[PDB]
């Protein structure tokens, strides 16, 4: 599943 | 002499790279002028079900964004929304602006990744789009916003925000547009890559480079017409060879011409035998005839 | 996910690189405060570097930042460094220090032509003291560096080119690494190993981003694996203690690490890792922990 690669 | 997957010089670039959250989220935006970029999944209340970016955005407080240079805070003005993209109009402008364009890159084609976290630069290398439209890079959580770039006579040229990794960890961004590359959705969905093919005219490239820094072990007394070779691509993971302009100069800086070469890759391609060429011990098709030419001669 | 190869961003030391010329000699130095580091065959026609020295005049030299030309106070030599006095500062000289790498080391090439850097890209020292750069003529000046809290760390300026198109530079204090001499001289480079526990450090990589297919079962004692490791083109294991977090994350021991360097060896290149050669050495632990967790 796409991981969208924003953070915490 | 050598080869390697360099990068251009990235101060340019570095001077435009804000940090933008929004509640839990946080991720890197493009400052330029008085805008700022950064992928729309920065307002998602979720990344795990589908987003209605329209309601998150119409949902939205102004006050709740954090967008910062370094210690240099910036005021949102107003929001729109830009495909996979926020356009982010700010209260002041980014006085070190480069000049800069647009343009969204085709596969086959090279560009530089900033890797960014927390909004500043943190590594830089260079990347070639691929056929089904990733990259094969490096980024973890956080990376999202980082920007591809090409730098062409003091122009900047975007042509990428990173934005995702797929299943199988590759990379997927949009273009400035707000485009994503290939298709694919900014959604937590189940995407798979397509497939993927050899750009054969980089492989060329490539081997050109190795006959130039002296290796010749694998070069064949053979040739094979282009028509003939495509043919055989097609069934071996490989595109077709369409233009063989941009070879002139390196068939006539070495006296090998394309033909010897294509019959070259079909030996190469089953196997490298035990040996290495220029340190590889597979074709690789991450350098353009471009990037060669440039780092053989100027 | 994935690992590739990365440069530190460059621009804090691209506002460093100077154009040195003298005579018909054209390289890159480095400006840090009114200082002008340069390899010092720029003023050379073997050579004698201190006749060249005794018979030069400072109104010959052409040094520039762009445009801008600097006023030459004074040179003194420094090894195979030139060290020159300008009569200006940098106004962005950054907070640096000088270090010289060893063996197996990773840093960064900021690749210069005309006073004006080009390119950037990692490189590894590797055990015979040489890069496997990239670089053609006019690139001699070209600095190296790594960038530690703010502190920028020099630890390389490019020298020269050996027969075998690897690359040869000095420290900041003008000693060449590996003690070749910047000659017009045939040299050849000593023999080159694969840096075993840079190795060792891309299969942990690998191992995090889920690429298993090459892990033996078998397992060998550190020493005994030094003791083939120098027959057979491979520095030996010294520094284990960096592997503890990665060894722990995988729950695989360096033991095994090292049984599964030997299988490679022996079908060497019959499949790929992540997309590089199995026996990648161009990663130390530290790049492999920063870009695996942060």
């Amino acid at each position: 599943s796409a991981v969208l690669q924003s953070g915490f | 002499a050598g080869l390697r997957k360099m990068a251009q010089p990235s101060g340019v670039v570095e001077k435009c790279i804000v940090r933008v959250c929004y509640g839990n989220m946080a991720l890197n935006g493009l400052w330029l002028g008085d805008t700022v970029m950064c992928p729309r999944h920065v307002i998602a209340s979720s990344t795990t079900s589908t987003i209605d970016y329209d309601y998150a955005l119409s949902v939205l407080r102004l006050h709740n964004f954090s967008i910062s240079s370094g210690n240099v805070f910036l005021g949102v003005v107003g929001v729109t929304m830009r495909g996979a993209l926020l356009q982010i109009k700010v209260n002041q402008n980014n006085v070190h602006t480069p000049k800069y364009t647009y343009r969204t890159v085709r596969p086959g084609e090279s560009f530089n990744i900033l890797a960014c976290y927390d909004g500043a630069a943190a590594g830089v290398y260079g990347v070639n789009m691929r056929s089904n439209y990733t990259i094969r890079g490096s980024f973890i959580n956080g990376a999202a916003g980082s920007p591809g770039y090409n730098i062409n006579n003091g122009t900047v040229e975007f042509c990428y925000l990173h934005q995702l990794e797929l299943g199988s960890g590759c990379h997927v961004g949009s273009d400035l547009d707000g485009v994503m590359y290939g298709g694919y959705e900014d959604q937590p969905t189940l995407q798979v890559e397509g497939a993927s093919s050899l750009f054969t005219e980089n492989v060329l490239a490539f081997l050109y480079a190795a006959l130039i820094n002296g290796s010749t072990w694998w070069l064949s007394s053979s040739r094979i017409a282009v028509d003939r070779f495509n043919e055989w691509a097609v069934h071996n993971g490989m595109t077709t060879v369409v233009n063989t302009d941009c070879f002139s100069i390196l068939a006539a800086k070495t006296g090998v011409d394309v033909q010897r070469l294509l019959a070259s890759i079909q030996s190469l391609h089953k196997n490298f035998g035990g040996k290495q060429i220029l340190g590889y011990t597979s074709l690789t098709d991450e350098f353009t005839t471009g990037e060669v030419i440039r780092q053989m001669y100027g």
